[PDB]
């Protein structure tokens, strides 16, 4: 039936500056009552989607006036006159030309381009409780950094580790616009006790050089 | 109902 | 909460799941209800709508034949049933209210979502919670929430009294097929000797609540 384009996929914007998001429909969304049935929704990190703009240009209740929708027919635009940290999330357009057929666009992630911030790096040995169960999890934390690009290298007794770690990254923080990253190195208790030095080496453009946090024991 | 589908009436009343 | 949904579910491939969405009386009688799902890390996908007052249902083409919406007018509750479940159906399923026809002004009220996991290992399993102890002006500590299934888990600190500096990370799927998640908080180093830190881990699919004291 009707296909919805959204562009760009991601949009980095300096705080206080305007953002513009495009949505394209393969068919006109203008109905015989004069309304364009194109909505905009925002999904903030960890939350349900929320209505932002309905029917092309109508602000939902509580939506500040820096959000505005424009367009008619097949080309629509969401403008944020001045982006702020709370606006971070994924914006989706949606057509409802026929009441019985609704279709979402692919979404646009808004990224707040705050200033560069080097991560604070912490390393955690496995707990006594876990070691009694036969496995050792070593955790490295990269806290409150920007931008998202970062590399974590596990080294055990100076040997580069491979294939035994997993990481995940939070979404951009709604207040300070940073990311955090958690990396877990997993070994058997028997392997953990074979070695002495456990190190997490972090590369990030906010740092002068790679920083290493480590501990002795195991 | 074609009327409801084109946003002309409201089938909840 | 204006729209209440049923709890998280885990089901085997090929079986079915039924998710509920309860509204107020007056809301139920004046509304259509859309079902919108979101696979992990993916975008929103409209599955269809029901208008409970006239028992009218429209299904997205992709779902015609194995989704059914129903409604109980006596309890102001509508239901989504998805049959012949596949791995691709693992998602959060949202209920969203909207006006019918000429009263459509967007999906303005949304439920919190119901996590549905499709797995041939369809057994709820409670997490093991291990401290991430501080040491080695700002210190970090945390809890490791390991080997649980299915999603989701929520974590609070000091029963919600401590929110500043808290980061709870997306879980990762380990090689065993179980999830693992960490939650951390940064605090003044001077607080390590005087303030107790407890993470409260809630895994509702197993009705598990765990408090773990994290000592330096």
């Amino acid at each position: 039936d009707i296909v919805m384009t959204q562009s760009p996929l991601s949009l980095p914007v300096i705080p206080g500056e305007p953002a513009s998001i495009s949505c394209r429909s393969s068919q006109s969304l203008l109905q015989s009552n004069g309304n364009n049935y194109l909505d905009w929704y925002l999904q903030k990190p960890g939350q349900s989607p929320q209505l932002l703009i309905y029917l092309g240009s109508n602000r939902a209740s509580g939506v500040p006036d820096r959000f505005s929708g424009s367009g008619s027919g097949t080309d629509f635009t969401l403008t944020i006159s001045r982006v702020e940290a709370e606006d971070v999330g994924v914006y989706y357009c949606l057509q409802a030309r026929q009441s019985s057929v609704l279709t979402f666009g692919g979404g646009t992630k808004l990224e707040i381009k705050r200033t560069v911030a080097a991560p604070s790096v912490f390393i955690f040995p496995p707990s006594d409780e876990q070691l009694k169960s036969g496995t050792a999890s070593v955790v490295c934390l990269l806290n409150n950094f920007y931008p998202r690009e970062a590399k974590v290298q596990w080294k055990v007794d100076n040997a580069l580790q491979s294939g035994n770690s997993q990481e995940s990254v939070t979404e951009q923080d709604s207040k300070d616009s940073t990311y955090s990253l958690s990396s877990t190195l997993t070994l058997s208790k028997a392997d953990y006790e074979k070695h002495k030095v456990y190190a997490c080496e972090v590369t990030h453009q906010g740092l002068s050089s790679p920083v290493t946090k480590s501990f002795n024991r195991g | 109902v074609a009327l409801e589908n084109q946003h002309t009436i409201d089938l909840t009343d | 909460v204006q729209l209440e949904q049923s709890g998280a579910e885990v089901k085997k491939p090929g079986s079915s799941v039924k998710v509920s969405c309860k509204a107020s009386g007056p809301m139920f009688s004046r509304s259509a209800f859309s079902w919108v799902r979101q696979a992990p890390g993916q975008g929103l996908e409209w599955m269809g709508r029901i208008i409970p007052t006239v028992d009218l249902k429209n299904y997205a083409q992709k779902f015609q034949g194995r989704v059914t919406f129903t409604a109980d007018k006596s309890t102001a509750t509508s239901y989504m049933e998805l049959r012949s479940l596949k791995s691709e159906d693992t998602a959060v399923y949202y209920c969203a209210r909207m006006g019918s026809g000429s009263s459509y002004y967007g999906m303005d009220v949304w439920g919190l979502g119901t996590t549905v996991t499709v797995s041939s290992g369809a057994s709820t399993k409670g997490p093991s919670v291990f401290p991430l102890a501080p040491s080695s002006g700002t210190a970090a500590l945390g809890c490791l929430v390991k080997d649980y299934f299915p999603e989701p888990v929520t974590v609070s600190w000091n029963s919600g009294a401590l929110t500043s500096g808290v980061h709870t990370f997306p879980a990762v799927l380990q090689s065993s097929g179980l999830y693992s998640l960490s939650s951390v908080v940064t605090v003044p180093s001077s607080s390590l000797g005087t303030q107790t830190y407890i993470c409260n881990v809630n895994h509702k699919p197993s009705n598990t609540k765990v408090d773990k004291r994290v000592e330096p």
